[PDB]
């Protein structure tokens, strides 16, 4: 119940260089 | 090309 | 990965490199789904056409890596294979339908900033995330073009393709156990998986719970990033019923 949660980003409350693009493909 | 890895790991 | 960028540190803590004992070399990529199990494509371990039928006592698994060739002491972790499970209806003779297999580690692996398990989707999550238009992620130390290699793990984001479009880009027979992704010829964009990315994880992060889910396994392609051609992946969720079968039974 901790998966998909990265220590260097999510847990650290940070995002990577391009996760934005992904999240933006949903919205359209 | 790949750097040797530890003896133990074999 | 063709047309990607260097994976940021710890960006994909679930990426696992499939390594050959002797001669030492990179066989494929895989994903960590718990301290005892790793997921990969089935043709990385078995493929009669090339006289491939590896035994657990033939390869290791390097977890938490970033540098493709260097031994990353105090970061990566090498585990041994306890047992290997290939889907029983894996069709290598034709179109690699059900291209999936599971690896049981000899002993659990400690998580860290560089080692962490990815979520597997559920009927619902798969339902709302697996849609044409949405982008996913693919990572690996695979080739940069058809025919050098990456010095560091590569990342690329790709949009999923509609069933029809995927179906019509090939002569090969597509099954429901697979889907394809990649930029369209005119969307005027390039990017794809390639030699060595095999077994690689195709993921997406649910905007709902902010967690990352692995939706597919880098399965097969006809070249790397050729116009009109798309990359194919093993539809993870549609086979999760099998995964759960072997896992809960043979220890977890």
């Amino acid at each position: 119940a901790d998966c998909g949660l990265r220590p260097l980003f999510e847990k650290k409350s940070l995002e990577d260089k391009t996760e934005r693009e992904l999240l933006e493909s949903y919205i359209d | 090309d790949f750097e040797e890895i530890p003896g133990e790991y074999l | 990965i063709v047309e990607g960028s260097d994976a940021e540190i710890g960006m994909s803590p679930w990426q696992v490199m499939l390594f050959r004992k002797s001669p030492q070399e990179l066989l494929c990529g895989a994903s960590l789904i718990s301290d005892r199990w790793v997921l990969t494509a089935a043709h990385c371990l078995l493929y009669p056409p090339w006289d491939k039928n590896f035994t657990e006592n033939d390869l290791l698994v390097r977890i938490g890596k970033h540098s493709r060739t260097r031994y990353e002491r105090n970061i990566e972790k090498i585990s041994m294979l306890e047992k290997i499970y290939i889907h029983p209806r894996y069709n290598w003779r034709e179109n690699l339908d059900r291209d999936i297999a599971l690896m049981k580690l000899k002993k659990p692996v400690a998580f860290s900033d560089y080692i962490h398990p990815v979520c597997l989707p559920d009927r619902e999550t798969a339902a709302s995330l697996l849609q044409a238009g949405y982008k996913g992620r693919v990572t690996g130390w695979g080739n940069l073009k058809e025919t050098g290699q990456p010095s560091v793990l590569q990342v690329v984001n790709l949009p999923i393709v509609e069933r029809p479009v995927c179906k019509d880009s090939t002569r090969i027979r597509i099954t429901d156990n697979m889907f394809c992704a990649g930029y369209k010829p005119d969307e005027g964009k390039r990017g794809d998986a390639c030699e060595g990315d095999s077994g690689g994880p195709f993921v997406m992060k649910s905007p709902f719970n902010n967690r990352w889910y692995q939706m597919g396994i880098v399965s097969w392609g006809e070249g790397c990033a050729r116009k009109g051609k798309y990359g194919f992946y093993t539809h993870v969720f549609r086979l999760k019923k099998w995964i759960q079968k072997v896992i809960d039974q043979f220890g977890e």
